[PDB]
């Protein structure tokens, strides 16, 4: 079959390209170790997903035999544990390391890189037992040494280990290692390791709904600002979800919009869908109409269509429509992770209406407002308007003597003393950008 | 450059025949419940004529 | 195992009058059987059941803080420190009282936090959570009257030990009212007059602005 | 004391490098 | 989640609770930090018999939080509890900070050795000699 020969040729080409690339990342690691410049290791992490799957088990075994020519204890211990391949006559002699290069032991950076590559390979293989064992061995190998350069790849190593363990539903088991390793990173101040470790520690509670624990771990912990964009986006998403479930809404919405903007524009379709969905529910709960622009995006269309229906129903303020939409889409809502806040909406609907009325009018007779918001009582209207003022959604003082509902006054602080405070934040941020730019000029 | 495999990627849920949507770009107030305009003035007017 | 003997239930004003047949229950047995990780499945059987009645006791005795020293386990137990098997009170006549306490004070954080545990039967209802939950759904909007009216819908354990304790906050809250009805008082509350007993702009900020501007200048001319 | 003595060396090595390339930056624009 | 049990006034009961807690202190430190008041009060209560264990627990809590000065102080209050202890991450960090502190104090004496010497706790010297 010519198809089999073509596939074998393609696999051989991919393996050769991958060996060349692995040599390139090894050279990058050597340069970063020599010059204390982890920029190359950041590049390797950035391009790490691209090299997820281009080899085979036998190719990996031959590569490891050729590379770890040094009498490395890690390879010595790992080889017997690896399943012994069947006797094969075809064994290419791959000896890139000769003389000084061969004598020099292979760096733990390279060892971890190759190990995590095997992790990705047998991960797509879904080889959970060996994944876990290899992760544990990697954990011991990292713990033996205390070099910062290792953590650069070790962070994604932990990430992949956690992802493997999630399938096994062993989060309650991982938590111990996660907490301990976070403590160690904190005692060493490893920025990226800390970022990923905090992220996964939060993710555990999020899936297990230990929200009080999550609040503890978010408030008491400290997130360094120099973290990566992706980890920042994850942190913002999880924090936004926690706050939104926590009945605090303004900060949650602000943070969620900031994260969504920070999130990749074209990648992470599902994750972007989830973040948009949580932000949509939060906004609707906070009595603000969302942006209709999103609900037409092709990238996030069908995962939201139920939410488009929900937002239209809430705006129209039709109880029958809201009940029917819930009755039709409760299962999807549960699946998404928004049932609690939607149950909150199911009685908080009238807040959006009070906000819209108090924003469109400037003085409404209380009987008129009662007729507007279908309450059937001036007393009920008075209570509701007092509630609107209390919650801080409207800024009108109710005068229960002439049915007045007096809105705000004439020109506000936003033309008297507000613009200066507004400009101060902008100027601080711009100067900060400039200072970071100048201080990040160059090494040589 | 991250796959950002947080975990989920919605599988289109109820993927069905395309509704064809509409290339026009529409704000929120676009779809409401109403009884047209001419009929509006018609149920209007009367009395003294509106 | 001091098995039972606390079978006072019936009606001894103090669950066991003296802590002897009461607190003694655990006293130090508290330590004995395992309470930190099939095992003492019987201790598990009396889990905090050793004091479920004791938690009920506190409420059966206007002992309030207590539940706070109590939730620890009934919660751990009904939150299931470990999925066991016998849980017939907090899934029904109880927990929802924690819910009462989840606001009773006035706080909400928790009220809405734990409300994820009650997995799904919350909306599926159970006579229990339903009312403990209906209150906030029927109070957050501001429909204060939505409850007082039939607030007597208490299909569970007393709960009265806080339903009023909470119905108290409403009073103080609704009292909040364009601070600063003449003598007619609020019809949702009106005891008579015992409630009457109950009770920059013009200077441009010079120093702060000077500080901020000088900081601008400092950062502008600074480490070359 | 490899746990600690090595702990201090890294604690005062990675940081001190940042004061190495900083010296060039201050050296670079000076000549310019 | 257990401070509710810890609230009892039985000395032996509270000591039992604390020994139960110290197993999971390292993993529930997040919340436990909200329970610093009770532990600090218990340690301040000199009459308590398990003051050594209370000091150990509080030093551990502060170590997790990050206030290493407080963590070292609580270790010093603990005294001989960790002197036997030699091989562990928390003890390693504690000894790191305490040895650095002894370094600084000795340096201060060296720069100002004209009497008025700052009293170096005998526990510091004992731990330095252990190392």
């Amino acid at each position: 079959k010519t198809a089999a020969a073509a596939a074998e040729h393609s696999q051989r080409e991919l393996d050769t390209v991958t060996l060349e690339d692995i040599k390139e990342h090894v050279k990058q690691l050597e340069k970063a170790v020599s010059g204390k410049e982890p920029r190359f290791v950041l590049r390797a992490l950035r391009m790490l997903p691209s090299t997820s799957r281009r080899l085979n088990h036998y190719v990996l075994y031959k590569a490891v035999q050729g590379f770890f020519t040094s009498n490395n204890a890690t390879r010595d211990f790992l080889l017997p544990f690896l399943e012994e391949p069947m006797d094969t006559e075809a064994d290419l002699q791959f000896r890139p390391r000769t003389g000084k290069a061969a004598s020099t032991p292979l760096l733990p950076e390279v060892e971890a890189y190759l190990q995590l590559l095997v992790v990705i390979f047998m991960m797509n293989s879904k080889r959970y037992k060996e994944a876990q064992k290899i992760s544990d061995d990697l954990m011991q190998k990292i713990s033996t040494q205390n070099r910062r350069a290792l953590d650069l790849v070790a962070a994604k190593c932990y990430y992949y280990h956690a992802r493997v363990y999630e399938f096994l539903d062993k989060l309650d088991v991982v938590r111990s290692f996660l907490h301990a390793r976070l403590r160690t990173a904190t005692l060493r101040h490893d920025a990226d390791g800390q970022a990923t470790l905090l992220n996964l520690l939060l993710r555990n509670y999020l899936h297990y709904s230990l929200y009080d624990q999550a609040e503890k771990l978010v408030s008491k912990s400290v997130f360094p600002e120099q973290a990566n964009n992706n980890e920042w986006a994850r942190y913002l998403y999880y924090t936004g979800r926690i706050k939104a479930i926590q009945l605090e809404y303004s900060e949650a919405r602000r943070t969620m919009t900031n994260a969504l903007r920070k999130a990749p524009q074209h990648t992470a379709v599902g994750f972007k869908q989830t973040v948009h969905k949580l932000l949509i529910v939060v906004e609707l709960l906070l009595g603000e109409i969302p942006d209709r622009l999103q609900f037409r995006q092709p990238s996030l269309k069908r995962s939201l269509m139920p939410y488009f229906l929900l937002t239209q129903a809430v705006r129209t303020g039709n109880l029958a429509k809201f009940n029917q939409v819930l009755d039709q889409f409760g299962e999807k809502f549960q699946a998404d992770g928004t049932y609690t806040l939607i149950i909150r909406l199911r009685h908080n609907v009238i807040k959006t209406g009070v906000r819209m009325i108090s924003l469109s009018y400037s003085r409404i007779s209380l009987a008129d407002i009662a007729q507007k918001l279908q309450l059937d009582s001036p007393e009920d209207a008075e209570f509701i308007v007092a509630k609107a003022i209390r919650d801080g959604v409207i800024e009108a003082s109710i005068n229960h003597e002439k049915g007045y509902v007096q809105s705000k006054e004439m020109i506000d602080i936003y033309s008297t003393r507000e613009p200066q405070l507004a400009f101060h934040q902008r100027i601080s941020f711009c100067l900060d950008i400039h200072n970071m730019s100048v201080k990040a000029m160059r090494f040589p | 450059d991250d796959e950002f495999e947080e975990f989920p990627a919605e599988d289109w849920a109820g993927l069905d025949e395309d509704e064809d949507a509409h290339v026009w770009e529409d704000n929120w107030d676009d779809d409401n419940v109403e009884d047209d305009f001419s009929n509006q003035l018609r149920a209007e007017l009367e009395k003294h004529g509106y | 195992m001091y098995e039972q003997l606390k079978g006072e239930w019936n009606r001894k004003s103090p669950n066991l009058s003296k802590c002897g047949e009461e607190l003694g229950r655990l006293k130090l047995v508290l330590l004995e059987l395992n309470f930190l990780p099939k095992l003492t499945k019987q201790q598990l059987i009396l889990a905090r059941d050793i004091l479920e009645i004791g938690a009920q006791w506190s409420i059966l005795r206007k002992d309030i803080p207590s539940f706070e020293r109590y939730m620890a386990q009934l919660k751990c137990y009904y939150f299931d420190y470990k999925e066991q098997l016998p849980e017939s009170a907090y899934m029904h006549q109880l927990l929802g009282l924690n819910l009462l306490f989840l606001l009773s004070q006035n706080r909400v954080a928790e009220f809405h936090t734990e409300l994820e545990r009650l997995p799904a039967k919350d909306i599926q209802t159970n006579v229990y959570i339903k009312h403990p939950v209906s209150l906030e759904q029927y109070l957050m909007e501001g429909s204060y009257n939505k409850v007082f009216l039939a607030k007597g819908n208490i299909p569970a354990e007393s709960y009265t030990f806080f339903i009023d304790i909470l119905l108290d906050t409403i009073r103080d809250e609704i009292a909040g009212c364009i601070e600063k009805l003449f003598t007619e008082a609020t019809r949702i509350l009106f005891k008579m007059t015992d409630y009457a007993k109950k009770r920059e702009d013009t200077t441009i900020p010079s120093t702060e602005l000077a500080k901020q501007v000088i900081e601008y200048a400092r950062q502008l001319e600074m480490i070359v | 004391l490899r746990q600690y003595y090595l702990s201090k060396i890294e604690e005062l090595q990675l940081i001190v490098n940042d004061k190495s390339q900083n010296l060039r930056r201050l050296q670079a624009q000076r000549n310019e | 989640g257990i401070i509710s049990l810890l609230d009892e006034d039985e000395p032996q009961l509270k000591e039992f609770a604390l020994h139960k807690l110290n197993a999971v202190v390292n993993d529930f430190w997040a919340e436990i930090s909200e329970s610093v008041d009770k532990i600090e009060v218990l340690y301040e209560d000199e009459g308590f018999r398990s003051r050594q264990f209370a000091a150990l627990v509080a030093s551990k809590v502060f170590y997790h939080l990050g206030a290493f000065e407080e963590s070292l102080n609580y270790a010093l209050g603990a005294g001989d509890l960790f002197n036997v202890n030699d091989n562990s991450e928390y003890v390693e960090t504690i000894i790191a900070k305490c040895i650095d502190h002894y370094t600084k104090q000795c340096v201060e004496n060296a720069d100002l050795p004209e009497g008025e010497k700052k009293p170096i706790d005998q526990r510091l010297e004992g731990i330095v000699n252990k190392m």
